[PDB]
RNA sequence: GCGAAUUCGGUGAUCCUAUGCUGCCGAGAAAAGCCUCUAGCGAGGACAUACACGGCCCGUACCCCAAACCAACACAGGUG
RNA sequence: GAGUGAGAAUGCAGGCAUGAGUAGCGAUUAGGCAAGUGAGAACCUUGCCCGCCGAAAGACCAAGGGUUCCUGGGCCAGGCCAGUCCGCCCAGGGUGAGUCGGGACCUAAGGCGAGGCCGACAGGCGUAGUCGAUGGACAACGGGUUGAUAUUCCCGUACC
RNA sequence: AGCUGUCAACCGAGCGUUGAUCCGAGGAUGUCCGAAUGGGGAAACCCGGCACGAGUGAUGUCGUGUCACCAGGCGCUGAAUAUAUAGGCGUCUGGGGGGAACGCGGGGAAGUGAAACAUCUCAGUACCCGUAGGAAGAGAAAACAAAAUGUGAUUCCGUGAGUAGUGGCGAGCGAAAGCGGAGGAUGGCUAAACCGUAUGCAUGUGAUACCGGGUAGGGGUUGUGUGUGCGGGGUUGUGGGACCUAUCUUUCCGGCUCUACCUGGCUGGAGGGCAGUGAGAAAAUGUUGUGGUUAGCGGAAAUGGCUUGGGAUGGCCUGCCGUAGACGGUGAGAGCCCGGUACGUGAAAACCCGACGUCUGUCUUGAUGGUGUUCCCGAGUAGCAGCGGGCCCGUGGAAUCUGCUGUGAAUCUGCCGGGACCACCCGGUAAGCCUGAAUACUUCCCAGUGACCGAUAGCGGAUUAGUACCGUGAGGGAAU
């Protein structure tokens, strides 16, 4: 939940607000997955730690 | 440079009613700076005075605290060695009784 | 001790003697009145002084 | 400086054999050293003895159930 | 132009009073006398009795303090008093190890920690290891010494 | 011509006309701890390996170097296993800690005010954290404005204004536009719309398909798609650029668009530019100011007389010089006594800024104005949905910026800005990058200033000062 390796996204930090609107510090930490994904074309795949947004934009290749 | 020669050690003879109670018995007192060992004082002492020793015993003098109105004053530390020669008996005249 | 304008001209062996020479000298002098039967102080000054020079023209010339 | 005798017996431990023995359950550290076995070498090591030799640095005084440590004291306290 | 006017805020810091030459002088043991030094002696030194502890109020060690240890000098300051005395102060001297205690040997609880994991960041973990005795392996006595040090110095005999 | 620093004297030993000491520039020596870095450790203390030498009859022993970690390149090797990777080695270059403040970028409260208190304020304050610099950040419009044929990067002051506004519309908070000022450089390019080469990956109707007129010699730029890398040529507001067809074209040679022959399109080499330690290419090659600094030298003019007088620098009187009548001391108020002041001078050596001669780099295969028509100019971005921050803006009708999470556009009759929203007209081109000048700060050094204090004041510290002392702590903290 802290960094993933390639877009050097980190959390942000923001204040949490009730109906009677009562401020709180909270937390967001990123959508952030241990997967393996394939670098050289040949198959290898390696696990690194990538957020959800770039998986989505496949900056890591599937296979 | 520098080249190691072995009466680089010695810092002077101490004078004492002990001292004398030694001198008697063939066994001198030395003043040696504090990183030395015995060995080192061994081959000094032989090499200079041309006297063949036995053994050489050495001890630490803790410096005084002595008053005074500007502070605490502290004298040095000190080393003095006890050393012992043979039975041939050479006594050392630069000792100067 | 002596003046640069011998020291310089002179040549690697004596540097190697009068190194030696200084450091008996260093030697003598400096128990000498460790013993107690000296008095002064220039001496060793200018021992010390021969040595200094000495060391340091001896690797001026090793670079040189 | 000189310098006599220097044994018997008995009592006797919480000390030694004892890291022992007997019994209990609540069932009682580690590694180094030491002995030995081979893997990987190898053309000179193994056991005793006459002899000269060489074995480092540091603590070493004093106080220590107290006027010297901890209690602001030369303190009716505390200290293994 | 003002840090410009004090008598008080259980005010602040310094100094000095009364209570006052009043209470106390730190135990369950207790002294007295003689001679000696000294200008002064219950308090120090030497001699004889008495008193008290004696599983300590004796003798050693560890932790702790660091010269309080010994000798010589002096007693305005300190010792709850005078003090020649002192653990006062000034000077000098004094601590001797192959074998006693630690390092060159090794570990427990636990600490540090390459890489590594996790963590916006600062960081937190723990592997190989390295530290960490209150533990384990591995080598002594009798006597003598001066004014103070003795299993260290010397004599005598050994050890590993 | 004196000198061996001070408390602090005192002795004794001595150095100097050959110039000692003293002040300056450069150089070396530089024990140990401390980033501490051969390993360890209770800081100034314990323990080793490697190479070269001294000494003993040998050892013991003694000196000199070298041995931390991490990151980033180079060469070797390649485990589970074959390719190949991790890991493992050897060598260079970097970083580690400290510093008063200033700055950027993340984290981040409460005491208080609202006479209570939750929104709010206190406040992005204190403090913590990781960065570099001498300044930093920002910086060339996807900015304003409103019909004027306007401003024209960024930065910092004075206005605009306690106004428009926000706010349990309370406490409170608080602009922008425009104007006047300081300073100047409206400034050069990378990367996708063709190609040559290092290439491979694939195949081949392996012969009529490839070169810019004519004759002739020779024998996969895949046929078609997907994705990446390498490059000449397009970075724009009247809205702009090439897969092809129309007009002048300020040198030449070669190789190409899978070949040899006019037309059309690219690349290598000789000569005017553009510049360069730049932010738009990067590494190198060598040069003078009486600019300054760390330090010094010269530098006028009464022993004047008489008196109180211990001493005059005092009182009086002559005559003092003065481009110097600032300041201290000498026995009392001294420009004429000295330290010195105006004013001149002066550096062997070293350091920072300012010119002047080998050498280096680029292009003049290029350049300037002229008539119609057929993939590129920054992407998981702009924008959107939810959830929060910061601009006065506290979800209010809420623009603009940013972020987390899901979706998700075009390439110019494309977009977003013009304070919920749009038809016609109006102004600028987003996802890429940096860039001096004005500014803030002063631990340090120099020269000065003060209707600032004169020992309970002034820094805690004019003196053993962050010492004694208290507290095992972070620390507190004196008097003299
Ligand atoms: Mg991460
Ligand atoms: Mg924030
Ligand atoms: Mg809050
Ligand atoms: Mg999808
Ligand atoms: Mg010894
Ligand atoms: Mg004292
Ligand atoms: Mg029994
Ligand atoms: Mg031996
Ligand atoms: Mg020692
Ligand atoms: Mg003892
Ligand atoms: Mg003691
Ligand atoms: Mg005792
Ligand atoms: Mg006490
Ligand atoms: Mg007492
Ligand atoms: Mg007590
Ligand atoms: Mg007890
Ligand atoms: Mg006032
Ligand atoms: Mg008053
Ligand atoms: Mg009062
Ligand atoms: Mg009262
Ligand atoms: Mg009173
Ligand atoms: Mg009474
Ligand atoms: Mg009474
Ligand atoms: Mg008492
Ligand atoms: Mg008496
Ligand atoms: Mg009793
Ligand atoms: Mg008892
Ligand atoms: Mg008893
Ligand atoms: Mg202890
Ligand atoms: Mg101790
Ligand atoms: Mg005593
Ligand atoms: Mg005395
Ligand atoms: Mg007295
Ligand atoms: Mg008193
Ligand atoms: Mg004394
Ligand atoms: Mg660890
Ligand atoms: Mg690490
Ligand atoms: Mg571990
Ligand atoms: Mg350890
Ligand atoms: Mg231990
Ligand atoms: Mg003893
Ligand atoms: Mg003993
Ligand atoms: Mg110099
Ligand atoms: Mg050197
Ligand atoms: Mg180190
Ligand atoms: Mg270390
Ligand atoms: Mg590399
Ligand atoms: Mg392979
Ligand atoms: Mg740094
Ligand atoms: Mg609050
Ligand atoms: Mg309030
Ligand atoms: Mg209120
Ligand atoms: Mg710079
Ligand atoms: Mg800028
Ligand atoms: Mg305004
Ligand atoms: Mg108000
Ligand atoms: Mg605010
Ligand atoms: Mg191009
Ligand atoms: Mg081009
Ligand atoms: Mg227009
Ligand atoms: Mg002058
Ligand atoms: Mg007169
Ligand atoms: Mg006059
Ligand atoms: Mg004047
Ligand atoms: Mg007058
Ligand atoms: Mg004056
Ligand atoms: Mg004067
Ligand atoms: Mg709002
Ligand atoms: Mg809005
Ligand atoms: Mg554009
Ligand atoms: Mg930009
Ligand atoms: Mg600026
Ligand atoms: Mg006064
Ligand atoms: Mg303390
Ligand atoms: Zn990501």
């Amino acid at each position: 939940a802290a960094v993933c390796d390639i877009c050097g996204k980190g959390p942000g930090f923001g204040k949490s607000v009730s109906h009677s609107h009562r401020r709180t510090s909270r937390r967001w930490n990123p959508n952030i997955q241990p997967v393996r994904a394939v670098t050289r074309p040949g198959g290898n795949k390696q696990r690194i730690n990538a957020c959800t947004s770039c998986i989505k934009a496949g900056k890591v290749s599937r296979a | 440079a520098t080249i190691t020669d072995p009466r680089d050690i010695i810092l002077a003879p101490v004078i004492s009613e002990k001292s004398y109670g030694l001198i008697e018995d063939n066994v001198y007192t030395f003043v040696v700076h504090p990183d030395s060992n015995k060995t080192q004082i061994k081959i000094a002492i032989e090499k200079i005075f041309d006297v063949k020793v036995d053994s050489v015993n050495t001890a630490n003098r803790q410096g005084k605290r002595k008053r005074t109105r500007t502070g605490f004053g502290k004298r040095k530390s000190t080393k003095r060695a006890i050393v012992k020669l043979a039975a041939g008996s050479k006594p050392i005249d630069l000792f100067g009784a | 001790g002596t003046t640069p304008g011998e020291l310089r001209e002179l040549t690697d062996d004596e540097l190697k003697d009068k190194l030696r020479e200084s450091k008996e000298e260093l030697f003598n002098l400096r128990f000498q009145m460790a013993t107690g039967q000296l008095s002064n102080n220039r001496r060793l000054r200018t021992v010390r002084q021969e040595i200094a020079r000495v060391y340091t023209v001896l690797r001026e010339r090793e670079l040189g």
